[PDB]
């Protein structure tokens, strides 16, 4: 039964790797499409990008503790370590929408250049993936608390372990190709 | 399959010495841009590698082997669609200037 | 797979004549593995069909080597010589590569407007729509661009084609070895009225006949001497007939591209 | 309703599009009448629509393709007539506003909806049967995939009814598809029909990958699988890897058409060459998603009707695997004329000829499966002998386009058109018709009529060479794709011969309908009982005529390559076991049509700018999905009594005719 879905979800994650790859090529070309607008060094508040990363690097260790607790059959600890993970992902999403709001209400929106478009669609897509992961983790804690740690909810914790840790793997390529390699 | 509390807290105490060093070099300025770009990219592959090794626990013994195989094949499709597209659109942009 | 008096199999240009001898080389480098493959599909389906009790029936014969290695080396020994030929011709028929000749190229700047072509002569100063002219046995320098959706400048009887994008200068080099009036078209769909982007490349027999064509071109009340006159020749129209303008603004082709780049 | 929707969007004064949308609204309602009269609405909800069963989903995938092969062909036979009228004086009957919606809605349909769910329709019906599995790895994801293919049909079959379709070509290009040169909702119908059908076909490429990998019988190694399963495995690595390039190249166009971004415009940073690059980075790999499962349909028809083991099994597998990886480094041969250098044109022009060596070795392996055999001339083998002749020419003229020196004069022109019709009509379409008549006894129980299947081949292959060889002599005369007005009268005599060939194809589609009708009527005489009508070799011929809902009562124990022709050769075929065990089958789920029905609302609202409705549709797609996870009843145990009954019926049918 299980394990076949985890492998299918890993294959979906590979398709997702390629999806994000297409967005890293569109940004690699349109990074200098900054016609009369703001270049990379001008809008990237680098400290604000660091605090995001540490809100997502904690979002992987706090889930790892949830997986360890699930392997220890400690449902209460699973909920406690999943509720804390949803609190760092929520902070990352809050800072992401705050950045996308500081950019839009100052004219530097997605329709200003080819750069900001290639920047709002690459970081914005990662934000959409993270918020989908948050919707998934919230609709999963409802099932862990309701039923328990049944054979169908142990797969969803491991199917989310791949998805949630992978979002922090893409981010290692996001702050180093968009923010670091841009504000350099 | 399973990851101990030592698999974590060793990919977490190592991923902070890889999310600070580039975020410090490229921030305060410590070397020539030819070495900064190499550091923030060599440490950007080592961190992804340590994540794949200790967060999405990825051995060769999973799924009869089709767990590292699918990834290694997917990297070959990214390195072909990215390096290919960048090469093409560098040859296309140059050949359409005001020569 | 036919046409003895067609365009591509009877070109009148050097860029076109060296591509015909390239199509006829590939067509013949592949009839070595296609004429057998089509002859074998018919000769094997007949000799061994169901009722021919005169052949060998061996339903235990999959792995061979004399028939597996010689069948996986003729495609290779063909593609190899079809690959070095590809490389040599590609590095010789490139659009950007200037033609070798002891005569200065006549630069023509091609703006693909909305369902009409616009040819600027920056040296003579004339700028005609839906018609070019250049002496035979004389290279030309097409600097093709677009004012609208992506078109494709194509003169089938003279040689290659090159796309045309809004802010972008793509270069093409053609030459007419014989005089005449060669048809031109747009080789990429461009919208409702794309079927009317049809110009005529009048190749003059000598230079004296080309100067007298510029003469009749520089004898018109029209005048393309401002950008507000170019934007007048941009109202979406179809089947634009030949129209000769007059003294043109210097660096006009550079002003068309320098509006999708600001 | 709200948004841009209004009666000024339905074509009322246009005569042609008024009869059509009054015929489909008449046919689609006569269908409801026929269904409700016979009372077959409950049976068409508990058995077919809400069905997690690869057999009943691989028949509903094909019914869509067949019922839209007619919708896509009427686009052809009309733009074949306009070019025959516009070439000699008369203006015609299709103004350039209504013709440009024809060659667009004909490439979008006959690729994504007549060729894609006909290749997937066979990879669904037969692949779970060959490997010895009782169902795909993810049953519910298969019903949802199908209903996400239909959700892209209710958006293209409605585009001619309310609004218009794209006027840009089947791969709508950036500067012409932007909101400044195509502002009407014709590209939004092109966007949300390929997007809501790409999300659905990516999930069906993950099914058959995991199915072929981790659902095989106990003993079928990766080098004992059937060649159709191997090709359907290599054609899903091209779905998982390439279709993500489509869900972005389209999604980047929506933002360019909705939020006013500057991805693909020509001003303020946008490169309108990045779309032409990405859409072909997917475009090419997508043409090997269609031709690889057809390289399997023909690998088993030749090895079956010739009564001979497939020549060089281990050389056909190392050709499909090559083509699977060699199809990602060739995608630039579609815009050789764009203006790239001489080192990238020539590089992408060599790697697209190296991909012809595996295809040649594949074509030559089939020639030696027929070398020393007994080639039964059943209509399914008639296509294969015709597929070789109709695909060698296509490949020959396509490698001649792979030369970027001969691709400058043979770019978009009536020489390009007839190559991807030579390799599709001679390829995919022949394979989609050779695999439809070869597995028809395994999908319904009776055998297709033969004296009409033969007449359906001699009009499709004769009506091709007399309908596209004229479109081969026109590329050398200097014609262009997508011409519909005032065609130079020099192209006349070649466009009338090319029109009198689509009439023979139409007669070859009428023959298909007559064949289906006669075979469905006279089923009680052309009936297949033993489950092995042709003398097959793979495991799908070990079942009954229609294999039961569970494929195999006991999962077969494979020991050799031809898993069934090896059991049937040694005698261990049709043997009855001692004790059956209850099967663990999935449960028919009706939450896949609802996620899809809630997706047409989202698409039809994002097209017509109905935001209050797009929000509701999007929520309904992620509310029927949240509540589907709380459904803790998704499987049931098929008891041993029903298995005993079915197996005893089958063994009775066998032993009474031995
Ligand atoms: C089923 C789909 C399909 C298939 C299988 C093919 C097969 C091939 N196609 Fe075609 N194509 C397909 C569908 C399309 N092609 C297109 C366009 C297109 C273009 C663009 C040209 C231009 O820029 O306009 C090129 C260069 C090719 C080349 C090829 C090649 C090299 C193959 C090779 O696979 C063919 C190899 C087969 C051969 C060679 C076997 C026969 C020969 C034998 C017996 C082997 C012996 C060995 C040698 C001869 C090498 N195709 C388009 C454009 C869409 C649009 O814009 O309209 C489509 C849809
Ligand atoms: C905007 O313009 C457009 C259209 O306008 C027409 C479209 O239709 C379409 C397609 C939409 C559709 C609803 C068309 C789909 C339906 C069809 C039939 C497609 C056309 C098919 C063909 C040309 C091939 C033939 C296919 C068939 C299924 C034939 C149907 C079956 C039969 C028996 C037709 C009979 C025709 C005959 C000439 C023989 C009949 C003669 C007799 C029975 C003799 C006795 C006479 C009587 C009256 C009893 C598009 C996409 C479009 O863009
Ligand atoms: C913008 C459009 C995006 C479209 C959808 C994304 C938005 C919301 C994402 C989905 C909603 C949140 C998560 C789903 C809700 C509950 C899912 C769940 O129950 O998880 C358990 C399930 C485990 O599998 P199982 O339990 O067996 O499934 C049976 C029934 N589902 O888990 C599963 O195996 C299935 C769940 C997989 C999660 C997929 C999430 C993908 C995120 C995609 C973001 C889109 C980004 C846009 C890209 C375009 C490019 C510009
Ligand atoms: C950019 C597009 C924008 C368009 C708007 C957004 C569209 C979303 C609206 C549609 C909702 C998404 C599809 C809903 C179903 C998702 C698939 C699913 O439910 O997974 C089920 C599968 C297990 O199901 P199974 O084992 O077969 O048995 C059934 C037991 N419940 O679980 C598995 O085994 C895992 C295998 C697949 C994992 C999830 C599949 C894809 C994830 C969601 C797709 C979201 C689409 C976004 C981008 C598309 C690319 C895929
Ligand atoms: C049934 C016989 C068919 C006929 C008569 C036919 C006819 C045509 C015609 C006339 C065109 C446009 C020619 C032009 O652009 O000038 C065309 C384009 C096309 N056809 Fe077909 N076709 C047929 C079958 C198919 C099949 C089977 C497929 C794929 C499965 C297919 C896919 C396409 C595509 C992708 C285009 C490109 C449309 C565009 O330019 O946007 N066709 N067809
Ligand atoms: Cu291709």
């Amino acid at each position: 039964a299980g394990g076949t879905k985890i492998f299918g979800f890993w294959i979906y994650l590979m398709s997702d790797c390629i999806l994000f790859s297409i967005l890293f090529a569109t940004y690699a070309v349109l990074v200098n499409g900054t016609a009369g607008g703001p270049t990379g060094k001008d809008i990237f508040e680098l400290p604000f990008v660091l605090v995001e990363t540490f809100l997502l690097l904690f979002s992987s260790i706090t889930y790892g503790m949830a997986a360890i607790a699930m392997y220890k059959n400690n449902k209460s600890q699973v909920i406690s370590w999943l509720a804390l993970t949803w609190l760092f992902g929520a902070g990352f999403i809050g800072m992401e929408i705050y950045e996308f709001h500081h950019l839009i209400v100052n004219g530097m929106g997605p329709d200003r250049s080819g750069f900001l478009s290639a920047f709002f669609a690459l970081v914005g897509t990662h934000g959409l993936h993270v918020t989908s992961g948050l919707i998934w983790m919230a609709v999963l804690m409802v099932q862990i608390a309701r039923r328990g740690l049944t054979s169908t909810n142990r797969t969803r914790i491991m199917c989310l372990s791949l998805f949630w840790h992978f979002l922090d793997v893409v981010w290692i390529c996001v702050f180093t190709v968009v923010y670091l390699m841009g504000a350099m | 399959s399973h990851g101990s509390v030592k698999t974590y807290m060793t990919g977490f105490i190592l991923s902070i010495i890889l999310t600070v060093i580039p975020f410090w070099m490229v921030m305060t300025g410590a070397a020539s841009p030819a070495v900064i770009l190499g550091t923030i990219l060599a440490m950007a592959v080592v961190q992804v590698l340590v994540h794949l090794v200790c967060f999405l626990h990825m051995n060769t013994k999973s799924d009869e082997g089709w767990n590292m195989t699918a990834f290694v094949f997917t990297v070959l499709i990214i390195a072909i669609l990215v390096v290919g597209s960048i090469w093409i659109m560098w040859n296309l942009n140059y050949n359409m200037m005001m020569h | 797979l036919s046409g003895c008096n067609s365009a591509l199999l009877d070109p009148k240009g050097q860029i076109g004549l060296e591509q015909r001898s390239l199509i006829l080389t590939a067509f013949g480098l592949m009839l070595i593995v296609v004429i057998p493959a089509i002859l074998m599909a018919v000769g094997f389906a007949w000799k061994y069909r169901a009722s021919n009790k005169d052949a060998k029936y061996s339903p235990n014969w999959s792995h061979s080597n004399k028939v597996e290695a010689v069948v996986w080396t003729v495609p290779i020994l063909i593609i190899i010589f079809l690959a070095v030929l590809t490389w040599k011709t590609t590095h010789a028929l490139e659009p950007s590569k200037p033609l070798a000749h002891d005569e200065k190229p006549i630069t023509i700047e091609v703006v693909s407007m909305d369902w009409k072509w616009f040819f600027i002569y920056p040296e003579q100063g004339i700028a005609t729509v839906n018609e070019i002219a250049f002496p035979a046995n004389t290279p030309v320098y097409f600097k093709v661009t677009s004012n609208s959706v992506m078109n494709s400048f194509f003169i089938p009887r003279l040689g290659s084609q090159i796309y045309a994008m809004a802010g972008m200068q793509t270069r093409l080099h053609l030459i007419a070895n014989e005089p005449g009036t060669y048809d031109g078209i747009s080789a990429s769909y461009s919208g409702p009225g794309f079927s009317g982007m049809k110009f005529k490349a009048i190749a003059t027999p000598d230079r004296a006949a080309f100067d007298q064509w510029v003469a009749k071109a520089k004898q018109s009340p029209n005048t393309m001497s401002d950008m507000a006159a170019f934007e007048k020749l941009a109202a979406p129209s179809e089947y634009n007939q030949v129209e000769y303008f007059s003294n043109v603004k210097p660096d006009l082709f550079a002003d068309v591209i320098n509006k999708f780049m600001a | 309703m709200f948004g841009k929707l209004s009666l000024d969007a339905v074509p009322f004064h246009e005569p042609i599009v008024m009869v059509t949308i009054a015929g489909i609204i008449l046919g689609g309602l006569a269908l409801v009448g026929l269904i409700t009269y016979f009372g077959k609405w409950t049976y068409l909800w508990k058995e077919w629509l809400t069905s997690v069963d690869h057999k009943r989903l691989g028949i509903m995938y094909i019914i869509v393709a067949i019922v839209m092969l007619l919708r896509g062909f009427a686009d052809a036979i009309m733009m074949r007539s306009q070019q025959a009228l516009a070439s000699a004086g008369e203006a015609g009957f299709l103004p350039p506003h209504h013709y440009d919606q024809i060659f667009t809605a004909h490439g979008v349909i006959m690729i994504f909806f007549v060729a894609m769910p006909f290749v997937i329709g066979l990879m669904n019906l037969v692949v779970p049967l060959q490997i010895g599995a009782r169902d795909v790895a993810f049953p519910f994801l298969n019903n949802l995939s199908f209903w996400f293919t239909v959700v892209g049909v209710i958006l293209v079959n409605v585009s001619l009814g309310v609004g218009e379709f794209a006027q840009t070509g089947w791969l709508a290009y950036p500067p012409l598809s932007g909101i400044e040169y195509s502002p009407g909702v014709g590209v939004d119908y092109w966007i949300w029909s390929l997007q809501l059908s790409g999300i659905g076909t990516t999930l069906t490429g993950i099914n058959f990958f995991v199915t072929i990998l981790k659902m095989r019988a106990p003993g079928m190694t990766m080098f004992k699988m059937p060649v159709f399963t191997w090709a359907s495995l290599c054609a899903n690595v091209l779905i998982i890897a390439s279709f993500p390039i489509l869900t972005v190249t389209v999604a980047l166009l929506t933002l360019d058409r909705y939020l006013g971004t500057h991805f693909f415009t020509n001003d303020m940073g946008g490169n309108m060459m990045m779309y032409i690059n990405l859409i072909w980075a997917w475009g090419h790999p997508e043409v090997y998603i269609l031709i690889l499962p057809v390289f399997g349909v023909f690998s088993e028809i030749a090895a079956t009707f010739s009564r001979k083991r497939l020549f060089g099994y281990t050389s056909l597998v190392w050709a499909t695997v090559c083509i699977t990886v060699l199809s990602f480094i060739v995608w630039l041969h579609h815009f050789f004329t764009m203006g790239a250098g001489a080192n990238v044109n020539a590089f992408f022009g060599i790697t697209t000829m190296i991909i012809a060596i595996p295809t040649g070795v594949k074509i030559f392996n089939w020639l030696f499966t027929m070398y020393q055999g007994r080639i039964v001339f059943h209509s399914a083998m008639l296509w294969t002998i015709g597929f070789i002749v109709t695909f060698s020419v296509g490949g020959m003229t396509g490698v001649l386009l792979a030369v970027p020196g001969a691709d400058f004069v043979l770019h978009n022109s009536l020489f390009l058109i007839a190559h991807f019709h030579n390799v599709i009509i001679g390829g995919v379409v022949f394979g989609c018709f050779a695999g439809m008549t070869y597995w028809w006894p395994k999908a319904f129980g009776f055998k297709l009529n033969e004296t009409w299947g033969k007449r359906a081949f001699w009009f499709w292959i004769i009506g091709f060479f007399v309908a596209f060889m004229p479109l081969y002599a026109l590329g050398f005369m200097g014609m262009t794709r997508r011409l519909s007005q005032q065609i130079d009268p020099q192209f006349h005599t070649m466009l009338m011969i090319a029109a009198s060939g689509a009439v023979l194809i139409a007669l070859g589609i009428l023959c298909l309908v007559i064949q289906m009708y006669v075979s469905i009527r006279d089923r009680d005489q052309n009936r297949d009982l033993t489950g092995d009508p042709w003398g097959g070799r793979t495991l799908e011929w070990a079942t009954s005529s229609p294999p039961p809902f569970y494929n195999f009562a006991v999962v077969p124990h494979v020991h050799e390559r031809d898993a069934f022709w090896e059991m049937k050769e040694k005698g261990e075929a049709y043997k009855k076991p001692d004790h059956y065990e209850e099967i663990h089958m999935p449960k028919n789920s009706g939450a896949g049509i609802v996620i899809a029905a809630f997706s047409t609302i989202f698409g039809f609202a994002m097209i017509w700018h109905i935001w209050w409705l797009a929000i509701v549709g999007f929520a309904g797609m992620i509310i029927t999905w949240i509540v589907k996870s709380f459904d803790e009843d998704v499987d049931y145990y098929v008891p041993v009594a029903e298995i005993e009954k079915l197996e005893n019926q089958h063994f009775d049918e066998i032993t009474k005719a031995g």
